[PDB]
Parts: C-alpha cells; structure tokens; sequence
C-alpha cells in the first residue's frame, strides 16, 4: 500500500456569486489578493471583490467567448483570450485595451505568461502554440505538432519551459529557445484538459476522463496514477499543501491528497435555481494567494468560493 | 388559492437550494465606473 | 372540393416532403393552395385523426365538456382526440336525438374515364416524387457521362489522325 | 523568405513595458505578505459593514 | 450507446421518403373549471 | 365525351410510390467498357 | 488569418459551438467505439435547435442520456446567445443608433419568436392552473350587469331577421370598409386577389350574399386558422391579425350590425369615449370644458381638494375569460350570435410554422372586436362607479344625458367622483374631495399601509416638461392623498379580470 496519506481538513461552500449573463470559462487571482477576475461565454470579464464579493467593474472588448484570463505579477497588465482567435492586452491603470496579437487561425483555448521574461503562450484550435514578445506583439515561435486542437498550456521558469495537452490525447514538453519538442508522453487515452505544476516539487500532474497521472520533471516519468473521477475534467488545481482539486464538467468536484493520491472528499454542489440539471459543470478553478479559499466557475452562470472547514478533526473525519 | 400566471413560481427560491447559511450575492450593474483606475498610477 | 386523387397525391406528398413544407406540396397540385392542403392534412387525412364510433366515455365526457367550456370546439377537441369538426357534429346529433367548409367532407371519389388533367397530374407527381437526386446532381450525372464523348471521340480521332501520318501535339 | 510587404497594424506602438511600481504590488511586496490574515481581516470588516446595512 | 438516425420536419437534403408513423414520432384541465361554469349557470 | 361516373379500384398512394419507384429516373447507365 | 468582424459573427458562432460539441463527448464521453456517428449527433443538435425555435417539445426515443444532456446543455448556450442579441439590437433600435436593414427585419423576426413562445406557456397554463377568476368574483361581474341592464330597461338585440330593411345599406358600408385596404391596388398577392373577387361578386349579386351570412351566423363554430405578424413600430411593436376572406366579410356585416342596434338601443353611455361625435381635440376641450364649469371647483378656502388620476387597465384584451364573456354577452344579444362571437376568438393562430390556441385572451384583429372591448369595458366602469354614480352620470334613461353633464346640481356634487372618461382602455377620473373625506381617506390609507419614514414623497412621479413653477408640489398631505386616492381606487377591481 502506500504510508498513510496526510489529514486535510474539508472543504465546505459558503458564498455563491451570480451575476454572469453565460457560463463562466476561466478565473484568475491577482497578485496582491483583493480582486478576482472572470470571463464568460457573454463576451464580458468581470473583477470582483475577494473580500466582499462585490462587482467592482465589467470590462466588454471581446466579439466571443473569453476563454482564458491572466494577470501578470511583473506589470500591470491583464492578459485575455477569446475564441474570436483574438488575445489582448488591458493596461489597469486606465482599464482599456493596449496591444493586441494577431496570427491565431481557430478559437484560442488557453494561456499563460512566463514568470521571469516577457513573453506569452498561446494553445489553439489551429493544434499550434505560440510564444508572444511581450512589448512588440511578435510572435517569435510557432510550436506545432501537435494533431488536434491544443486544449491547455502551462510554462515555467526550469526546464522543460513549455507543457501542452491536447485533443488528440497527448502531451508534449517543449523547450522555449529552441521551440520544438523535447519529449512526448502518450499514456492517457482520452483527451488532455488540464494540466498543473507542483509549486515546490518539480512534478506536474495531467488530467484525462480516464484518470489523473502524476509525471516527474524534466523528462517526464511517470510517477502513479489516480484513479475514480471518471468524468471529463476540466480543471486541476494544487494547492501548497498537497490538496489537489479535481474540477469536472459534470459539477462534481474531487478533492485529492497530492503525495499519496488519496480523494479525501467528494463534492457534488447543487444547480442555480432556475437552471436544468443537466447544466452543472464546473470550467475553472482558482486557489487564492493565501491558498485559503476555492474559487470556482461554473456552468449554471455562478462563482462558487469555498474556505476550509475549521471545527473538525482526524477522528471526526478519519482517513481511510 | 389560485396563483395568477403574473406569479406562477417554478424555481425554488435560493436559500431553499443551497442552506441556511450559505451567503448569496446577486451582482448586476457594478460599482466603481470605468474611468477609475483599477491599479492606481503613483504621483 | 377535394378528390381522391388530389388528397392519395398530399399523402404521398406530406410522406416524401416533410410536414412543414406547404408551399411545395402546394405546388405539385393545380388548384390548391398551401392553406388548404394544410387544412385538409390537419383536418381529415392525418393518420393520428379517428374517426370511429363514439365510446359510450367518449360522449360523456364530450358532453360534460361542451358543459364547463361553451363554443370553444378548438380547446374542447384535442381533450377527448377527434377534430372540432367532429366533435360539434357529434354534439349537435346528440342533443338532436335527445330533442362551406369542403375540408371536412370526404372525397368524391375517381370516375371511369378521369378527366385528362385528372391524369397529367399524376403523371407528373409521380415525376417530382421520383426526381431525389439533386437537381444539379441530374445535371453533372448527365456531364459525366457527357464528356466522355469528348474523350472517346478525340482517341480514335487522335488515333485516326497520328494513323494518317501526322503527329499533332495539343501543347 | 522574408517578405517585405507590412501592416498598419505592425508599426511600433507601445514600446516599452511598464513595470509594476513600488506601491502598486511589486514581487518583493507580495513575496513579503502575510495573506491569509489580512484576507480574514477584510472579511470581517465588510460582515461589520454590511451588519451595519442590516 | 446506439445513436438513433434524425429525421427533420424542416431538412430533407437527399430527398427521401418515410413512412407518415415515423416521420410522426421523433392535455391538462383543471377542476375549477366546473365550479366556475357552474355557479355562472346557477 | 365525358362520362363521370365512380371508378373501380382507385389511386391510392403507394401507387403512385411505386410507379416512381419503377420510373427509375436517371440512375444511369454503367460507363461502357472499352 | 482573417478576423472576425461583423458580417462573420454568426457562421462564427456556430463554426466554433459544433466544434466544441465535438470535442465533447463524441469523442471524450464515447464507448460507442465501432464509429461513434459524431456526424449524426450533430444533426440532431441542429434539430434540437429549429425545435426549440419552433416551441416544439423534442424527445428522441431511444437516445443515450450523455448525449441527451449534451445537447439540452448546448441548446441552453445558444439560446442564451440568441436572446441576449435580441435584447442589444433592440435597445439600439428604439433609441435609434442603427439604420442598418438586415439588423431590422432580422430583430423583428426573433421577438415574434419569442413573444408568441412567452403566449404559448400562457396559454398552456390557463388550462392547466384553471380560470383565473373566481366563483364569486364572476358571479358578481354577472349580477352587477345584469343590474344595470335592467335597469336602464335595455331591450336585447334580435338575430338580424328576414327581411330587414337595412341589411343592403349595413352590406355596402362593409364592402365598403374592406375595399379600403387596398385603395392602392398594388402587387398584392394572391389571397387579397381572393378577396377582392369576393368582395366584387358580392357587390353583384347581394343576396346570396346575405343568405350565406346569415347561415354563417346561425350554424358555424369552428373557424379557420389566423396568421400574425408584427408591425415594428420602433419603440414598441404591435401584432397584426391575417383573417380569410369569407369570414372577413360576415365578421365585416356582423359589426356594423351590432354597432347600428347598439347605437339605437343606447348600450353604451356617454362617457365611453372613442364616440362618433367629437374628434379627440374636441373631447380635450370639453374635459377642459367640463372641468372649469363643476360648481365651486377653484375654490380652496374650506380646504377642499381636486384630484385628477388617470391611468390604463393594464391588459384588458389579454385577461379576457372565453367562458365568462359568454355569457356576459348572452344578456346582450342573441344567444346565436353571442356564441358564434366567442367561439370566434378561440382559432388556432399561426406564425412561420409555430401554432397554438387561443382559449384565453381576446383576438383584437377581429371585426367585431371594438364591440368586445368597449362592452367588457362598459363592465368595468360599472365595476370602478358603483352603480348609484353611474346611474347619476347617465341620467334616468327616459333623458339619457350628455358627455359630461348631470340633472342638476344636487346629484353632480353629492360623490367625489365628478367626471369620468374612458378612453379604450384608458381611464381619466376627476374628483373633489372636502377636507374630512379626504383626511379620513388618508387615515384608512395610512391605517393599512402606514409610511413612518415619510418616504411616499419618493415613488411620486411628476412632469418634467414644465418649469418647476409649473410642477406639482410635494407637501406630504397632497402625495399622501394622490397614494390615498389611487389606492382606493385600485382596489375596486379584481386582479384577476384587470389591474392598475
């Protein structure tokens, strides 16, 4: 078996916020913790309060559904993503589109920014990722090779820089000089949605309706699975402590020990009021900075924040 | 009792699908208009 | 009036079309237009219409609506399964045996010798009912093996003429 | 195989990046923060607020 | 898993024909009603 | 002249399905072989 | 790499919704492992969506619940989009920003969608949560017109007899009335070609004619079906009835019939006012008229107090009960006629390839539908007067009075209620209250809904299109007697006949 698993506390919803006019597709924390940001299938992105969980403000530029949103930790900036195969650039110290890069040929599924130079990545339905500059809107590598559209990208400081999941159930670690494949990792048989890096352990973990699987830096071994969310997952999501949330697009949500790969609770959240039963599913997932609150986004048009239960106890919820 | 199709109430309210305790905020228009500034330049 | 020919060429019609092109079938027939083969399919021919005998149920409760809801034959049909025609027939016999509209009628049916439209007629549905192929798809069917000239005549030409002695080149 | 054909679109514009200033939230400041305890102490303050609304 | 074949009311690209049954296939009232019309009559 | 008086079998659909059916319209002859 | 702009939004949308649809589940929540048919799951989402369109209920028979899901989930995120365009464009349209004509004709198409969506569920739920109105709410409408009606010594309408002298002179004014639509003789089409051969053979041949309405009337029940369609008005649209012709020419000589006897029988008193004798300036200047000539009204040393309220029944042509009308208008004319009348306004109605029954509210693009209205209207003045005040206003029926008259002075100032106007659906009331009908007024308005908090100065809405000077001036007794006054009054009429 395995030594036995470290006892996390549970998770419980205590606030539900709605005021999306589409499904909510993507959600991201600032750097310095007060306001969260949501894009959405009815072409706005809102910024809320952390705190209170009031609206603070309604950016509207794009021409479709917002399929990404970051915000940078060097520079002012927020980055979004649409499937109008457009990605801008919003300064916040005047709230307005700056720079905007151009060349995707297909909806744009995703993006991230690299932590210590300026540049971008872009995952497309086009099967292509690209790396943007920054500050001149030049797109300075095309990855590509991949055979179907590229559903995720993530990228990191270390090396390899660049891992991507795609439809055509493959992952590919990149390397961001070079811009070509390092190595390519074909064991889920299922479509890659979601992928994530350990913060502190150079392992990252990739997502699939088969199962979760755990990988080890910088060639990818494989290290365990973990296996019983048998659903199409949409999100992963590690926190520092070793809690791994595991967002699926059916609305179940399975909350995981990282180290030892055990699925400490199991939650099944309930639908807006006048929503179909059919329409629950969660599409992103979002840890705050003090990795205390959950903040999901969801198919019924609401932002779900749950915080740590406080009052229990190995003994009140053993671990099996 | 007889409810006019005016009312006619599908749709469990809120508080009655999520709990007791579970906060709700229902946010439409926003505050803060777009002329201000969300990160405040330094002077 | 309708004729047993006109409403057997709306059945097969409403059959090979669909139940939402009217204007179509409207024009395989001469003399009808869309709202009345649409009042005739709704009224009489629809195969989920019955006309039977009244259950002795049937009539109570045909009676007892034409009680809670007067004169709306249209709200009152479909809770007891017959036309509103019907039932304000039935209804009206009722309360006589205790005392136009050409859709509803049936069809005179075919003479010995039918009028010569009569048979044009079907002659033609019977053309638009068999032409599935894409009208275009008629045409390049036709090019396919209309070229096919072109290319037979111009070997054995071709042949014919490098077997005279010259040996043309096209370019 | 360069092309020398151009854009309206790809004239300079926006060429520098501007950095994140001291007092805005530069990577030192949020390297140094506590977050968990500041989080709880605006959570409260808008629950006194808005029991103050009602 | 057996997907059944659509067949439209609207859509008939090929041109093809189907039986009137399975083109077919693919009321309440209240009990206030008599206690209105009935006092009306009364 | 004209004589309108009732028929004897009729024209029912299916007639006419079949007779399009057997109108065989272009299906087309095979490409010959040469 | 093109982008996409204005003229690809909508091939764009869906290019990229059944692209998702088919990373979904064709291909991530299969097990249909020999050929998923992914091709054919599209085709039923396309259906799934021209039936949601059409207000068809959709269900496959034996189809995968995944699946099933999947697509009620898609169809939701496309509707959802389909809508919210709606909602922008037309707020564009009413104030005015776009002249684009595609932008127009297709918003036009999508609210007709959705306006007789929102009808079909109305209607659905009257059969289903049953009449609206109560037993003892119709009783009293019934009771209450039967009283008036008896005592004004009505004499019922007859069955237009045999040989009426007028029935040729009410024909042509029909015929009449119908040619004027296409005056222009334009491209008309082929079913108003219809109808002006109709129209003609019945200017012929006026007998057969005649005979055939008559027969009409006496034995039919169950009517064609109508067409609707909308007129965009800019700000607002209004829905616009398609009748057929034959039954447009007995529903044209049905009209003119009952609004002849009507007129000679004197059903209608004066104060229900689109009326054959003034134009609308004219009826203006005799309110204005009638108003300055009240005894003593500008008078305030006694601390009197004049209201003017004016309002709108809020829907009466929607809330109309097929039943109850039945036999309100059976007290009115013969049973014949009444019934043909509202077996009528339950037809099968009738847009691009959506349809349902009415069999609640009122069908206005009928011909007799303006004797419908101001009779049922007629009901509710009764409802709002009392009987004593309309009995005063409209004189003893031996010396009927005029527009805005009384006998004498006694009676005029012996009620609050001095004047009364009804517009269509539209209601204008003149009171003048002395000083303790009006506080005693407030007390039994505060009394139920007490405002501490002085806060009944806030909903009030004025004019602001005069100088202030001009205005009206917030004192707390004046908007508590405005609130007080039109409390009272809405409270006079059942929620479920009309509200205010």
């Amino acid at each position: 078996t395995m030594p036995k698993p470290q006892w996390h506390p549970p998770w419980k919803l205590y606030r539900v916020i709605s005021g999306h006019l589409g499904w909510v597709r993507c959600i991201a924390v600032e750097p310095g913790n007060q306001w969260f940001v949501t894009g959405s299938a009815d072409r706005t992105i809102k910024i809320w309060d952390l705190a209170s969980g009031k609206l603070k403000l309604s950016l509207t530029g794009h021409i479709s559904t917002v399929r990404g949103v970051i915000v940078s930790t060097r520079s002012p900036y927020l980055f979004s993503c649409g499937e109008d195969k457009q990605v801008k650039c919003w300064d916040l110290e005047y709230n307005k589109v700056i720079r905007h890069y151009h060349g995707h040929l297909s909806a744009v599924y995703g993006l991230d920014l690299h932590p210590t130079i300026d540049v971008l990545v872009t995952c497309s339905r086009d099967s292509t990722a690209r790396i943007w500059d920054v500050r001149t809107k030049a797109s300075v590598h095309t990855l590509s090779g991949h055979t179907n559209a590229v559903a995720t990208v993530r990228c990191q400081a270390a090396e390899p820089q660049i891992i991507t999941g795609s439809h055509d159930t493959t992952i590919r670690l990149w390397d961001l000089v070079a811009g070509k494949t390092r190595v390519t990792l074909t064991n889920h048989k299922k479509s890659v949605r979601a992928v994530v890096l350990h913060p502190r352990h150079y392992t990252f973990a990739s997502g699939s309706p088969d199962n979760i699987k755990q990988w080890k830096f910088p060639d990818g071994s494989f290290i365990q699975n973990l296996s019983g969310h048998n659903a199409i997952i949409n999100t992963l999501t590690v926190n520092s402590d070793g809690v791994l949330v595991s967002g699926a697009d059916n609305g179940t949500m399975h909350l995981w020990d990282w180290r030892t790969g055990y699925n400490f609770q199991r939650v099944h959240a309930a639908v807006q009021p006048g929503s179909l039963d059919s329409e629950s599913g969660i599409f992103a997932c979002a840890f705050d900075q003090s990795e205390s609150r959950l903040l999901t986004a969801e198919a019924d048009k609401t932002i779900k924040v749950y915080r740590e239960d406080d009052t229990a106890t190995e003994e009140t919820h053993p671990v099996s | 009792e007889v409810v006019l199709h005016e009312d006619k109430k599908y749709y469990p309210t809120a508080e009655e699908v999520y709990g007791p305790e579970v906060e709700t905020i229902v946010q439409e228009e926003d505050t803060q208009p777009l002329t201000e500034p969300i990160i405040k330049p330094v002077k | 009036v309708w004729r047993n020919t006109e409403d057997e060429i709306l059945k097969a019609a409403v059959m090979k079309y669909g139940k939402n092109q009217w204007s179509r079938i409207a024009s395989l027939l001469h003399r009808k237009s869309a709202k009345q083969c649409k009042a005739r399919w709704y009224e009489w021919l629809d195969p989920s219409i019955k006309k039977t005998e009244w259950s002795r149920e049937e009539e109570e409760k045909l009676l007892h609506l034409a009680k809670l809801m007067p004169t709306q034959w249209r709200t009152i049909a479909p809770i007891i399964g017959r036309t509103a025609a019907q039932c304000l027939e039935h209804y009206e016999f009722l309360l006589d045996k205790a005392a136009p509209n050409p859709e509803t009628k049936p069809a005179r049916p075919d003479p010995i010798d039918m009028d010569e439209d009569e048979l044009e007629m079907l002659s033609e549905a019977r053309a638009r009912l068999a032409n599935t192929q894409g009208k275009k798809a008629k045409r390049k069917a036709r090019e396919k093996q209309l070229e096919e000239a072109r290319r037979l005549a111009a070997l054995q030409k071709r042949r014919e003429l490098r077997a005279a002695g010259i040996e043309i080149q096209k370019k | 195989q360069l092309s020398k054909q151009y854009s309206s679109r790809d004239l300079p514009s926006h060429t520098k990046i501007k950095y994140r200033q001291t007092t805005q939230d530069a990577p030192e400041e949020v390297r140094n923060r506590d977050f968990r305890r500041e989080l709880e102490e605006r959570e409260r303050a808008a629950a006194r607020e808005k029991n103050r609304d009602r | 898993w057996k997907i059944p074949p659509c067949i439209s009311n609207w859509k008939n690209a090929k041109g093809y024909t189907i039986p009137l049954d399975k083109r077919l296939a693919a009321v309440h009232i209240n009990e206030n009603f008599a206690k209105l019309a009935e006092a009306l009559y009364i | 002249v004209k004589n309108k008086a009732p028929a004897e079998v009729q024209i029912t659909a299916e007639q006419l399905l079949r007779e399009a059916k057997e109108r065989e319209l272009e299906l087309l002859p095979p490409p010959p072989q040469q | 790499a093109k982008t996409v702009t204005k003229q690809r939004v909508e091939s764009h949308f869906d290019l990229e919704l059944r692209a998702a649809v088919m990373h979904d589940i064709l291909d991530m929540m299969p097990e249909g492992i020999k050929q998923n048919k992914a091709r054919t799951i599209l085709q039923h989402l396309s259906e799934a969506w021209r039936c949601w369109k059409a207000n068809i209920p959709w269900k496959v028979p034996g189809l995968p619940t995944p699946i099933e899901n999947m697509i009620l989930r898609y169809v939701k995120a496309k509707a959802d989009w389909w809508t919210n365009t709606a909602h922008y464009n037309r707020e564009r349209i009413r104030r005015g920003a776009t002249v684009d004509k595609t932008v127009c004709k297709k918003n036009l198409g999508r609210l007709t969608r959705l306006y007789l969506k929102a009808e079909q569920e109305r209607q659905h739920n009257y059969l289903k949560d049953g009449p609206y109105i109560t037993a003892e709410e119709a009783v009293a409408v019934y009771t209450t017109t039967v009283h008036w009606l008896e005592s004004r010594r009505f004499s019922p309408i007859p069955f237009p007899p045999l040989s009426y002298k007028h029935d040729t002179k009410l024909l042509i004014l029909a015929l009449e009335r119908l040619k004027e639509a296409y005056s222009v003789k334009s491209r008309l089409n082929q079913s108003q070609r219809e109808e002006l051969g109709l129209i003609e053979q019945a200017y012929d041949n006026p007998h057969e004619a005649l005979s055939r309405i008559k027969r009409h009337l006496l034995t039919q029940r169950a009517f064609k079906e109508v067409g609707i369609e909308f007129m965009d008005l800019y700000s607002h649209l209004v829905p616009v009835y398609d009748v057929e012709p034959l039954e447009k020419i007995t529903d044209a000589y049905l009209d003119q019939y009952l609004w002849y006897e009507a007129d000679k029988r004197r059903l209608f008193p004066p104060w229900i006012k689109p009326a054959d004798t003034e134009p609308p300036p004219l009826l203006v200047y005799k309110w204005c008229q009638g108003i300055n000539n009240l005894q003593d009204v500008w008078e305030t040393s006694e601390g009197e107090c004049n209201v003017m309220l004016e309002s709108r029944f809020e829907k009466m042509y929607e809330k109309i009960d097929l039943t109850l009308l039945n036999r309100l208008l059976r007290l009115i004319v013969d049973h014949n006629i009444a019934d043909y009348m509202t077996a009528k306004n339950n037809v099968v109605i009738n847009y691009k390839d959506m349809n349902h029954t009415n069999s609640y509210g009122i069908i206005r693009g009928l011909q007799f539908a303006s004797f419908i209205v101001q009779y049922y209207g007629l009901v509710m003045d009764l409802l709002v007067l009392g009987l004593h005040r309309a009995s005063e206003m409209a004189g003893p029926p031996q010396m009927p009075n005029d527009f805005l008259s009384f006998q004498d002075i006694a009676t005029e100032a012996a009620h609050p209620i001095r004047l009364f106007c009804r517009y269509i659906d539209r209601i204008h009331i003149f009171f003048r209250f002395t000083a303790d009908e009006a506080r005693d007024l407030i007390q039994r308005y505060l009394t139920e809904h007490p405002d501490p908090n002085n806060e009944n100065i806030v909903g009030y809405n004025n004019k602001k299109c005069w100088p202030r000077d001009a205005r009206m001036r917030l004192m707390k007794h004046d908007v508590n007697l405005g609130r007080a006054v039109f409390w009272d009054i809405k409270n006079r009429l059942p929620r479920s006949v009309t509200t205010v």
